[PDB]
RNA sequence: UUUACUUAUUCAAUGAAGCGGAGCUGGAUCCACGUUCUAGCAUUCAAGGUCCCAUUCGGGGCUGAUCCGGGUU
RNA sequence: UUCAAAUGAGAACUUUGAAGACUGAAGUGGGGAAAGGUUCCACGUCAACAGCAGUUGGACGUGGGUUAGUCGAUCCUAAGAGAUGGGGAAGCUCCGUUUCAAAGGCCUGAUUUUAUGCAGGCCACCAUCGAAAGGGAAUCCGGUUAAGAUUCCGGAACCUGGAUAUGGAUUCUUCACGGUAACGUAACUGAAUGUGGAGACGUCGGCGCGAGCCCUGGGAGGAGUUAUCUUUUCUUCUUAACAGCUUAUCACCCCGGAAUUGGUUUAUCCGGAGAUGGGGUCUUAUGGCUGGAAGAGGCCAGCACCUUUGCUGGCUCCGGUGCGCUUGUGACGGCCCGUGAAAAUCCACAGGAAGGAAUAGUUUUCAUGCCAGGUCGUACUGAUAACCGCAGCAGGUCUCCAAGGUGAACAGCCUCUAGUUGAUAGAAUAAUGUAGAUAAGGGAAGUCGGCAAAAUAGAUCCGUAACUUCGGGAUAAGGAUUGGCUCUAAGGGUCGGACGAUCAACUUAGAACUGGUACGGACAAGGGGAAUCUGACUGUCUAAUUAAAACAUAGCAUUGCGAUGGUCAGAAAGUGAUGUUGACGCAAU
RNA sequence: AUGGUGAACUAUGCCUGAAUAGGGUGAAGCCAGAGGAAACUCUGGUGGAGGCUCGUAGCGGUUCUGACGUGCAAAUCGAUC
């Protein structure tokens, strides 16, 4: 498994051609000890590979949902 | 009657050699044309230890002068000889410890050690630690060469055998008592199997004619 | 106090059957088999440990770029570079001496 | 602070083997545990591998030699009269 | 210390600090 | 009887590579003046020289590297 | 060993519950190797067997069950075994293992053409078998069964072989740039031939580091005790292979030029052949962060039911400590007349035969994409009942893991996890036994003989003779002490400029008080001395009556042998051991 | 006498593997101090040698008017070593 940062990247990957399947994952964590937060997981299922791309703010996650390719095949939760 | 140990020997069985952690036979180049002719330098690239022999061994790098490759010896490594050192082998090969000369080619008084007995055999007499094999005379009408040997022998060989300059190295080593049958069990562990050794008398008149009493 | 077994049918302590201790996920301690640490390549004419080459087991050195098993000088990899810059010097010096050598025998062979 | 008066190094050997035997090893181990100078770089630091064998842990030099010393006397009485032999030859 | 001339830490820094009195004094009467 | 010879037979080695004889071969009866401060390097029918070709990416001959033998040493 | 219930015609022996105990991590626990071969598990079931019983069983009857590209075999070679070419032998067959053999592969060619016939070159050594502990391509976690499990299911990886396309990189200076250098990178052509490295390596000792375990604090859950007390005792709080970034002892590079010699380890080595110092480079054992991955697993709470059916909520966090145990590893040191495997296989270098671009090439050692991975083993026991011993025999049989206390300690004793509670039973307590104890006064008067028992014993301190190979004798001998409690003193780390703040461990010494018939309170654990004979010592043998003064041993001494040889072997042989040897050797004593 | 079968026990050589708590003693090398012209001597440390030693696992098998003797066993059990 691997973890990836680009943005340009991860759109790229999602359009890649042996790419069918993404999952998104959102877990409840602590910022510094402090207060609760959302994270969310992107994670494109590769021939060889499975991609993951980290996201600490909700409102980019929800944007990065929308900017989904709709023949991507998207797991929720 | 019942055989002897020392007729037993004979079948082999479990009186063979151990050679398993030996170096190689140690030997000089073959005689070839460069040696008869001219000389052929080689390198002395390790000095290492032989399993079961008390001298060392070294190894030395010539060229191959039908072939580009690299040939390597196990020669008897002579008191002195370093590795990085340059040796010389054949007949006009300088008199230097170390050098493999014909015997012909020696001046009376030379010291030579892993003698060739016949020209050609690659080294057989002086081989031991210590040992060497002291140039007596030569006779140049029959192209011979009159040695004394280590047992204080006086042998007359060819002078176209081949001697390596200088004693063989590890000499005074059976000055140093073993102290324990521990220390003659390991050397001879490396050697073969013949210790220990049980007395003649000690056995019965079947297992040996001095048994009895 | 939790105890392990060997995951292999070999029950002795060979230098192929060694293991350690890792606890898992779930909670518990298991055995893992531990491969047979790599060796450093050496210098074919010092026989020190190579700079900056990997260390491997010799199969897996098919598994790796060209970059983590040379060096980017001459005789890299194989050689070190203090044995190359001896080897240098010694080349050109022999080389030099050899001409020099070369006169000195045409002189002495005219005045003789 | 001397802690044997005598058997020095034998001290490991105890009360076995005998006294005169004990002497005899010892001269031996002493020559053979000795340190000697390398005839290359001047140091030091030539110890002896196996019998016979003598490596300058600087300068990693291996040289031939005795058992339990660099070079013995017959070695030196082979090198001067192979010296006095090849200087009769050029000469 | 290697030789063993200082039973512990406190004894290695009284002892320090008497060799640079003895120093401090030796250097005043010398000059 | 004495003294020789090799071809039967015997022993040994090798990569069956340089053996034996001679050079209007050279230097001084003997030698290759082709290798000795140094832990380098030495491999692609060998570069060069000289006669041809049909010039064109190159190809041949002699030499480099003397000749002869009905014996691998 | 005991009580109750169930089953059953029948219960000391079966099942469940309730109790008392044991193995006590060098196990009566959890796995394997050899061996066995279905003994594994379910259902049915008692004639024979389980030296009593039996409703039970490793018994009897009927079936179910062992899933692999990554675990092994398969491949490699070790000591060795053994064809061919040859040579012996009447012969069954024997020698020998690369020789004594014409023992087989590759490159180029329109070969100056004689017309439809193969010419010119290059390199060379020997079949095969031999390890389920040696070498070796690559897989982990969770779940699942009556019995399978690194093999099945889910998820996530990796290796090998092959065809290939795109992206990236490189090129008009064709086969990359940067750094003084050590060297760095996502890449960055390479045939013959040669060379180097890895595979690939003894044992012991201390020191450093890591992992697992051990010990411990706060908090969030659950359980137990609560006659009195205890903010209490126990328990859950976990993170695989693989991948990215980063991380090091050693080693190396640049500057610089050292006596007032400095640096420095527990262990004394290093420096004009360039130290100390400053700045860098590298191996990635190993550790950290992130992906894998919380969605898993763990601990709890709350839903409806005949449900062989479904479903909801919370927490899973933050630390500390060490001459600790086990184990891996690094730099070292000690030892040898002992210096402590091979091969398959993989990589790299040197070399440059060659091939390759301008409006177009190159590079499948960079990334991504595609396809495939056969055969055989796989259940279970591994032993006071699954092996061997004619048996379900107190015997024998290789190995891995391993908690708390006391204590020097894998000792003895007690305990947690796990596992057993098996071996015919009941009732009485004569003599004689087997095993274990005590005894007034005397203390070897017993007996061939102090046989056997008793006495001693740990640790600390004082002290310790003859003799001696000067190393020992030696724990010689002979004396004093040891509990509990309350204290005192000494022995350190991390940060800051004479010291201050903070943190923490177990060693030693001393002083009061106090119980005592006992203080190494059980366990555990030398009796000592004066002499004689004898073998130097450590070691070895009569398995199943003799362990010794016997044998061996190191040291010493004699003899043979220079290979056309010594000592031996074979029926013979173009046969063999010493011999991968050479008098500092081999052989016979 | 002829012709065959055995080194699964055991004897020995070779090859490749594996196993072995905790203590006592304190060799060489090294450091510091006191002497000495030096060689060398003495004191205190460090270090951790030995076919050394006490003693588990293990290997072996000394002793007992020992247990047993159609024994658990055609060689076993206990203590001691
Ligand atoms: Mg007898
Ligand atoms: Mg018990
Ligand atoms: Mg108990
Ligand atoms: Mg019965
Ligand atoms: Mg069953
Ligand atoms: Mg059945
Ligand atoms: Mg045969
Ligand atoms: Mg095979
Ligand atoms: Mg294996
Ligand atoms: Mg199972
Ligand atoms: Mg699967
Ligand atoms: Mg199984
Ligand atoms: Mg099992
Ligand atoms: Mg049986
Ligand atoms: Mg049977
Ligand atoms: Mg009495
Ligand atoms: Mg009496
Ligand atoms: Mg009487
Ligand atoms: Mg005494
Ligand atoms: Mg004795
Ligand atoms: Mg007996
Ligand atoms: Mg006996
Ligand atoms: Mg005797
Ligand atoms: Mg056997
Ligand atoms: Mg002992
Ligand atoms: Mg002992
Ligand atoms: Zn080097
Ligand atoms: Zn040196």
């Amino acid at each position: 498994a691997r973890e990836i940062t680009d943005i340009k990247q991860f759109l790229e990957l999602t359009r890649r051609a042996d790419v069918k399947t993404a999952t998104v994952k959102i877990n409840k964590k602590l910022n510094k000890a402090g207060k609760p937060f959302r994270q969310t997981k992107f994670k494109v299922r590769g021939s060889s590979s499975l991609y993951t791309l980290v996201i600490n703010d909700a409102g980019k996650a929800k944007k990065l949902i929308q900017s989904l390719p709709p023949t991507l095949k998207v797991n929720r939760l | 009657g019942r055989v002897i140990r020392n007729q037993r020997k004979g079948a082999g069985s479990i009186f063979t050699s151990h050679t398993r952690l030996r170096q190689g036979a140690a030997k000089l180049r073959t005689l070839d044309y460069a040696e008869r002719h001219g000389y052929i330098r080689g390198i002395v690239k390790q000095i290492v230890h032989d399993s079961g022999r008390g001298a060392p061994l070294a190894k030395v790098v010539f060229r191959d002068p039908y072939k580009y490759r690299l040939r390597e010896e196990i020669f008897i490594a002579n008191e002195g000889v370093h590795t990085g050192q340059f040796i010389y082998a054949g007949k006009k090969a300088s008199l230097n410890v170390g050098n493999v000369l014909p015997l012909g080619s020696v001046p009376e008084g030379t010291i030579v050690s892993n003698v060739e007995e016949k020209p050609g055999d690659r080294g057989a007499l002086a081989r031991a630690s210590g040992n060497y094999v002291i140039i007596i005379g030569h006779n140049p009408d029959e192209n011979k060469t009159r040695v004394r040997l280590p047992s204080g022998a006086k042998k007359v060989i060819s002078s176209d055998a081949r001697g390596v300059i200088g004693v063989i190295a590890g000499g005074g080593r059976v000055d140093k008592p073993l102290l324990k049958a521990g220390r003659a069990f390991h050397k001879y562990r490396l050697k073969r199997n013949s210790w220990p050794k049980t007395r003649g008398v000690a056995m019965n008149p079947v297992d040996h004619p001095h048994g009895g009493g | 106090a939790q105890r392990v077994t060997f995951r292999r049918r070999n029950p002795y302590n060979t230098r192929s059957n060694k293991i350690k201790v890792v606890k898992t996920p779930g909670g518990i301690l298991r055995a893992q088999h531990v491969k047979k640490l790599a060796t450093r390549p050496k210098c074919g004419d010092c026989g020190s440990a190579l700079q900056g080459i990997s260390t491997l087991r010799p199969r897996q050195y098919a598994t790796v770029s060209k970059t983590h098993k040379t060096v980017s000088r001459a005789y890299g990899g194989s050689r070190c570079a203090n044995c190359v810059k001896e080897r240098i010097i010694r080349a050109f010096l022999i080389e030099e001496q050899k001409i020099v050598k070369k006169v000195v025998k045409e002189q002495t062979e005219a005045a003789k | 602070a001397k802690r044997t008066k005598k058997v020095g190094i034998t001290g490991k050997y105890g009360v076995r083997y005998g006294s005169s035997l004990r002497r005899q090893v010892k001269k031996l181990e002493i020559q053979q545990h000795a340190r000697y100078d390398c005839s290359f770089c001047g140091k030091k630091t030539v110890k002896r591998g196996a019998a016979g064998i003598w490596t300058c842990s600087c300068c990693k030099k291996t040289v031939a030699g005795g058992a339990y010393t660099v070079s013995t006397a017959a070695a030196a009485t082979v090198r001067s009269t192979i010296r006095r032999l090849r200087e009769m030859v050029e000469a | 210390s290697k030789g063993n001339a200082f039973k512990h830490k406190r004894a290695l820094v009284e002892h320090i600090i008497q060799a640079k009195a003895d120093a401090q004094r030796e250097k005043a009467l010398n000059e």
